[PDB]
């Protein structure tokens, strides 16, 4: 199961 | 033995051809289990292992939601990086991201990672304490500052030590027959004349799982590291792996050579000899 | 920017035995960027029925893909994998050898 977010660079 | 769950993401811009291509894959150890491809028909996270097919619509809808969001953020990321590095709008560029967790023998947390590359070079990485960032240059230090103020390390630490490990264990259990197996290499040796005075001896390891293996040649017990042709471990396509190591042997000396095989499936390492 | 040449291996899933069903694999790895063209050839002609694995990459960020197709080997038929990439000045053809 994935982490909920990709944090913006 | 030890185990891992990893997710890998590739985003590639393609100017004059609209939307960046986005590909996501998930692995437990050396077994792929999910994928998403932004150019595919379905627009869904999809199963790639039989043991994940049993997960219900809630799993699949939740993963699809998250993965389609990631697709969007990486599209924004590509513009951001082009802005950081002063790059033209007309070139194709690549962002890659990888994260996940390692457990030991006892299925207990060993380490977590969460790392990005831009154009095949390290950009930013969560350090092993899961609290601080390695930033390559001024651009990545720009990212580090955003992430420190948004407390991104904190959320990631919670995921990597809890949820990641918990889901790894569930998958391990659910896919027991596939994931918790150890397949010892099936081994053989071939011999082919290259001239009247030389031959190739090639030691093969086939149908093994997991992918980790050591294959070496010795001559009277000394390692022939510099003189061995060794191929990269390669997938057979049925969920097992293959590797070979070859040496060129002057005719008449075959009995001096030994091939040595180590793999977690072997109680003892194997010694093989042409004889 | 960074460009890495694909390593290419062509091989069968199981030890090849004439007349027995099998899969032919072309495994490309170590490459960057990810645009790559890979074909399997039977007597020099492009095999149409070819699948591939989902794009993934190694600890060093370099990409890998497995291309594959069902085949039945025979004494006569020749097989090859043809790869093109930005690091190659022309398509690289690797012939299938049953003891490789």
């Amino acid at each position: 199961r994935m982490f909920p977010n990709a944090p913006y660079l | 033995g030890s185990h891992s769950m990893r997710y890998f993401f590739t985003s590639v811009s393609r100017p004059g051809r609209g939307e960046p291509r986005f590909i996501a894959v998930g692995y437990v150890d050396d077994t792929q289990f999910v994928r998403f491809d932004s150019d595919a028909a379905s627009q869904r996270m999809e199963p790639r292992a039989p043991w994940i097919e049993q997960e219900g619509p809630e799993y699949w809808d939740g993963e699809t939601r998250k993965v389609k969001a990631h697709s969007q953020t990486h599209r924004v990321d590509l513009g951001t990086l082009r802005g950081y590095y002063n790059q033209s709008e007309a070139g194709s560029h690549t962002v890659q991201r990888m994260y996940g967790c390692d457990v030991g023998s006892d299925w207990r947390f060993l380490r977590g990672y969460h790392q990005y590359a831009y154009d095949g070079k390290d950009y930013i990485a969560l350090k092993e304490d899961l609290r601080s960032w390695t930033a390559a240059d001024m651009a990545a230090q720009t990212t580090k500052h955003k992430w420190e103020a948004a407390h991104v390390a904190e959320q990631l630490r919670a995921y990597l030590e809890g949820t990641c490990v918990e889901w790894l264990r569930r998958y391990l259990e659910n896919g027991k027959e596939t994931l918790q197996r150890t397949d010892a290499p099936k081994t053989h040796m071939t011999h082919h004349a290259v001239s009247d005075h030389e031959a190739t001896l090639r030691c093969w390891a086939l149908s093994f799982y997991p992918a980790e293996i050591t294959l070496t040649w010795q001559r009277d017990g000394e390692d022939q590291t510099q003189d061995t042709e060794l191929v990269e471990t390669r997938p057979a396509g049925d969920g097992t792996f293959q590797k070979w190591a070859a040496v060129v042997v002057p005719s008449g000396q075959e009995q001096r050579y030994t091939c040595h095989v180590q793999h977690e499936g072997l109680p003892k390492p194997l010694t093989l000899r042409w004889e | 920017m960074i460009q890495r040449t694909p390593k290419i291996q062509v091989y069968s899933r199981h030890p090849a035995e004439n007349g027995k069903s099998n899969f032919l694999n072309c495994y490309v790895s170590g490459f960057h960027p990810s645009d790559i063209e890979v074909d399997l050839l039977k007597n020099g002609e492009r095999i149409e029925k070819v699948e591939h694995s989902d794009l993934s990459f190694s600890k060093d960020w370099s990409f890998y893909l497995l291309y594959y197709t069902e085949f039945t080997p025979t004494e006569k038929d020749e097989y090859a994998c043809r790869v093109n990439h930005v690091t190659l000045s022309q398509p690289k053809i690797v012939k299938w050898d049953r003891d490789m």
